[PDB]
């Protein structure tokens, strides 16, 4: 089958993020990075890459859980919680 | 109804989520699907500096009604999940070791 | 490789000896008595049915 | 001694796990009711 | 749920069929299809379009016509070879 | 003075046996419910949804079937017949 | 309350709470429940035709309205 660990979901995550232009820049990326501050984000485009990191990892998300992701740490390790990929 | 604030946030944020969610499953194609998306993007950036609350409640409702017309009959569920085609199919048993109820029979 | 086993088990069980018996038994039985019936004219469980006359 | 048996058979001869068994009723139901019943069909058969 | 649905649509199907079949067991009093088709040309017309609209109502159940469709539907959540 | 005998050594009442451990965690909710729908007449009230339902299907619905089933008694005999024939009576 | 059934059956109750009818599918499903299944806490009060209700009821369609959807049904 196909399995995946989570240095796929954190070189998915990047990749995904590389290709948005919206951010500051390509290299102040890391996993601790929050995406309304460090990568100079406003309150919905916050949501436009909930909305490609949700479609990224063929995933659905609920409103009260996409608020909360709001570090990519967060975001790596709730993706990683379930089960499908 | 209230300016610039969490819960305000908050409700928009998930209002984007929904619209953005909306609209993916009635455009079958990738760009009419990107350049709608792109547009609705201008649409939301052309507000979100209104500072009373008698308008910005008006155009509040009207876009939640705006929204609700376009709803879809199928929204795309991924299958493994709760709308979805693959939901509970092998749903494992927990782990239970036998209770008994009598003395002399299993 | 392939499918992971589990343990061996018996073929003939005891729901299988029982069930076999007793419906082999059955179809036996029928085809002895419709043997004894081209021979005697009469079916060999008739032989124990003794009812009264109508009389 | 009956309660001493299946109270211990119900914790835990006691220490050892296998089938061979018989309950109190399988006597007169295997080797009365179930050959009545047989030949309550075959007399039925038989009777048409 | 669904099976549920499909079975008791065919079921309602079953019950005009047992209804059309007490009809031809009355009429005929057989239910071998050469001696109901051997006198089924003299038989009341009334009485035929009363068995065969029974039957066609069965028929109607199992194959799926418009008054009855939406079991086919809704038995796409057994797998893909059933 | 009157006291029944010296004599009498009562003791409890047991039932006897295996206290079986208990394999259904009891529901306080379904439990009232379902105690609520089976003693449902002892607390039952004529209204108008009830007088409705009350003579729609003890009444009306035995007269309907009643006036079908006398009217057509005699009528239909199907048993054998063709092209042209009757199939009632009256 | 909300059903017209619901409403017939006010008066007969008496020492029950006489809950709000919601159907059990049209609870959030990312809500976590005790039953994921039937989306129901464990000790939560059950209506009065709680059958009608329940996971195990009619599907309960929600994007037309059913007078709406019989006039084009007939219309059709
Ligand atoms: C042909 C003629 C046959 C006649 C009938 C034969 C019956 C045999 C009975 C028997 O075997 O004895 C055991 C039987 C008790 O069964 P048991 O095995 O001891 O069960 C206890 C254990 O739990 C059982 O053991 P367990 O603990 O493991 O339990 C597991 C359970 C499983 O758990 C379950 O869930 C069971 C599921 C339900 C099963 C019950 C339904 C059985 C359906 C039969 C199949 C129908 C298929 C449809 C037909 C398609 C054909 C076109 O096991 C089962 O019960 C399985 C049953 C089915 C097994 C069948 C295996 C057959 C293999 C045969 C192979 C053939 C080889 C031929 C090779 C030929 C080479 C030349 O004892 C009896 O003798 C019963 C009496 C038999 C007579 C019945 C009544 C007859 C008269 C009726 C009255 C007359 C009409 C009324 C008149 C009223 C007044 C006017
Ligand atoms: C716990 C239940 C107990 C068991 C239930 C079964 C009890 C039997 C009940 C049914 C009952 C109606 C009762 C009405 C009140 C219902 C009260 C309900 C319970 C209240 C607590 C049906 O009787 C009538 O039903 C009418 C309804 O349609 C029909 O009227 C219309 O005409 C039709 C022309 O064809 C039309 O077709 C139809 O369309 C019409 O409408 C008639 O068919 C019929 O007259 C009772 O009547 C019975 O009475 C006896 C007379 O003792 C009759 O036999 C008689 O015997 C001699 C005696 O004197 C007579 O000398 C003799 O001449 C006669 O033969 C019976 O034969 C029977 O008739
Ligand atoms: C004249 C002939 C030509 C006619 C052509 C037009 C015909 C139109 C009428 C068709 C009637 C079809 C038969 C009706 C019974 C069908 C029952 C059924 O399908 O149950 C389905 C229901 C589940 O359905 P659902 O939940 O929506 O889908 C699940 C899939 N996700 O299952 C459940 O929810 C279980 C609980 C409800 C079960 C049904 C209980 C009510 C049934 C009432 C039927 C009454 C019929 C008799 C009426 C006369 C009585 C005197
Ligand atoms: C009779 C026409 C009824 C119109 C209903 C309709 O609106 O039809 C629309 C469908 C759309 O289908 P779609 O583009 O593949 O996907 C869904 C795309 N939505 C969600 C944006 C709609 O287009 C057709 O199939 C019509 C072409 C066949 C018409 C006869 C030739």
């Amino acid at each position: 089958a196909h399995v995946l660990t989570k240095d796929m979901i954190q070189e998915r995550i990047v990749a995904l993020l590389e290709s948005f232009d919206k951010v500051n820049d390509a290299k102040n990326i890391t996993a601790t990075a929050n995406l309304t501050s460090d990568l100079g984000l406003d309150s919905l485009d916050v949501v436009e890459v909930v909305m490609a990191i949700e479609e990224e990892f063929g995933l659905e998300i609920p409103d009260h859980d996409a608020d909360e992701i709001k570090t990519v740490q967060q975001a790596i390790d709730y993706v990683s919680a379930q089960p499908a990929a | 109804p209230v300016p610039f604030s969490a819960a305000n946030k908050k409700l928009v944020t998930s209002m984007y989520r929904q619209s953005l969610k909306l609209a993916r499953n009635w455009i079958s194609n990738r760009q009419l699907f990107r350049q709608k998306a792109v547009e609705i993007r201008h649409k939301f950036d052309q507000n979100a500096q209104i500072s009373n609350p008698r308008l910005l409640a008006r155009t509040l409702d009207e876009t939640r009604a705006h929204l609700y017309e376009f709803r879809h009959p199928d929204p795309i569920v991924p299958p493994s999940f709760p709308g979805g085609t693959k939901y509970e199919r092998n749903v494992p048993p927990r782990m239970e070791k036998i209770m008994q109820h009598n003395l002399y029979e299993p | 490789h392939g499918p992971e086993l589990t343990p061996a088990v018996p073929f003939f069980q005891p729901y299988v000896l029982k069930w076999a018996g007793v419906s082999l038994g059955l179809v036996a039985f029928y085809q002895f008595n419709s043997s004894y019936e081209a021979k005697n004219g009469h079916t060999w469980v008739e032989t124990f049915f003794h009812p009264k006359s109508r009389e | 001694l009956k309660d001493y048996y299946y109270n211990g058979r119900r914790i835990l001869w006691e220490i050892k796990r296998e089938g061979a068994e018989k309950e109190d009723w399988v006597n007169q139901m295997y080797f009365l009711y179930a050959p009545s019943l047989i030949l309550l069909l075959i007399v039925m058969v038989y009777k048409s | 749920k669904s099976a549920l649905s499909a079975v008791l649509m065919n079921r309602f199907g079953d019950a005009f069929f047992v209804l059309g079949l007490c009809v031809i067991a009355y009429v005929f009093g057989t239910l071998n299809y050469s001696t109901i088709f051997a006198t089924a040309y003299l038989i009341n017309t009334d009485l035929l379009v009363l068995i065969m609209l029974a039957l066609f109502i069965a028929a109607m159940a199992k194959s799926a016509q418009f008054g009855l469709h939406n079991w086919l539907t809704l038995a796409m959540e057994g797998p893909t070879p059933v | 003075e009157l006291k029944p005998s010296s004599a009498i050594q009562r003791g409890p009442l047991n039932k006897g046996g295996w206290d079986a451990p208990h394999a259904l965690h009891n529901d306080g909710a379904i439990d009232r419910y379902a105690h609520w729908r089976t003693f449902y007449q002892e607390r039952f009230k004529y209204t108008r949804a009830t007088g409705k339902s009350t003579l729609i299907f003890l009444v009306a619905f035995p007269a309907l079937i009643g006036y079908v089933a006398y009217q057509s008694e005699g009528l239909f005999e199907f048993a054998g017949k063709r092209r042209g024939e009757s199939v009632t009576t009256r | 309350i909300r059903a017209s059934f619901d409403k017939a059956e006010e008066p007969m109750l008496g020492d029950y709470p006489d809950i709000d009818p919601f159907p059990a599918q049209l609870k959030n499903p990312y809500k976590k429940y005790d039953d994921q299944q039937d989306r129901r806490n464990l000790e939560e009060p059950l209506s009065v035709n709680d059958d009608l209700y329940d996971m195990w009821s009619p599907d309960r369609f929600t994007h037309f309205k059913n007078q709406d959807a019989l006039k084009y049904f007939i219309g059709f």
